């Protein structure tokens, strides 16, 4: 059976660091936890697949090459996404009362 | 040609200057494509111009349509009943910004010739020239040769 498809929207937790970096706790401690090189693939792995499935977001594989510290997997999963469609970012960007939008789609 | 094309004289829809300035435009449709190439430009202009646009000019109703087009069109409708059909296919957002601002700006009178580059309805103060004028009067309105 296939699982309903996932929405595309994230928004970044607000304990998103006590999160991260209890979950390098787990994978790897020391201090300034942010500079840990993710230079192992092991450990990469492992800290980004915990991290995918506790936050319903994975690193694209466009930037899973440039996720190379801990600071950088936080600055990419405090980044936000949304994914609502055109139709929706148009009626919600505050329409004016003399401008009407419409989709025959 | 003038003489193969029809022709008008300058006027306002209704003296729009002289008690408050009414901009003519009232409406403008935009047919957009979600999708296509040609409505590229269009579908910019939707997404970063057409709300500036639209609370810059509160008085002209705008409606965004998003169906299957392969010619994005803009509907512009005018006071005056006039309706004025563009094509913003394969426009920039430049382009397009340009020509919805023209159309604000402009009335809704047909685009032909122009006889007089100006319009009086009252050209004379002094009186309008006639034969008589300039012309000096005789004693007892007496004709040239009249006897008596």
């Amino acid at each position: 059976v296939c699982p309903p498809l996932r929405s595309r929207a994230y928004t970044p937790p607000e304990d998103l660091q006590s999160r991260l970096e209890s979950y390098v706790k787990e994978v790897f401690l020391p201090s300034n936890w942010q500079d840990i090189s993710l230079e192992d693939s092991r450990l990469k792995f492992n800290l980004l697949a915990h991290l995918a499935d506790d936050l319903g977001h994975v690193v694209p594989n466009s930037r899973l090459h440039q996720m190379c510290r801990v600071r950088d997997v936080l600055d990419f999963y405090n980044v936000p996404i949304q994914d609502r469609s055109k139709f929706d970012e148009l009626s919600a960007s505050n329409l004016p009362p003399n401008l009407k939008i419409t989709w025959s789609y | 040609t003038a003489r193969g094309t029809p022709s008008r004289f300058l006027a306002s829809v209704l003296h729009n200057g002289l008690g408050r300035y009414v901009q003519q435009l009232q409406r403008l449709s935009f047919s957009v494509s979600r999708d296509g190439a040609s409505s590229r430009g269009a579908r910019e202009f939707v997404e970063r111009e057409v709300i500036d646009f639209a609370r810059r000019n509160p008085g002209v109703v705008i409606y965004v349509n998003s169906r299957p087009c392969c010619v994005p069109r803009v509907v512009a409708e005018y006071l005056n009943g006039a309706v004025r059909e563009e094509s913003i296919h394969c426009k920039s957002v430049e382009e397009i910004s340009t020509l919805v601002q023209k159309l604000a700006d402009q009335s809704g009178l047909d685009v032909i010739r122009i006889r007089k580059p100006f319009h009086t309805d009252n050209p004379s103060i002094q009186g309008q020239w006639h034969p008589f004028t300039n012309k000096p009067t005789t004693f007892r309105g007496l004709r040239p040769r009249e006897v008596q």
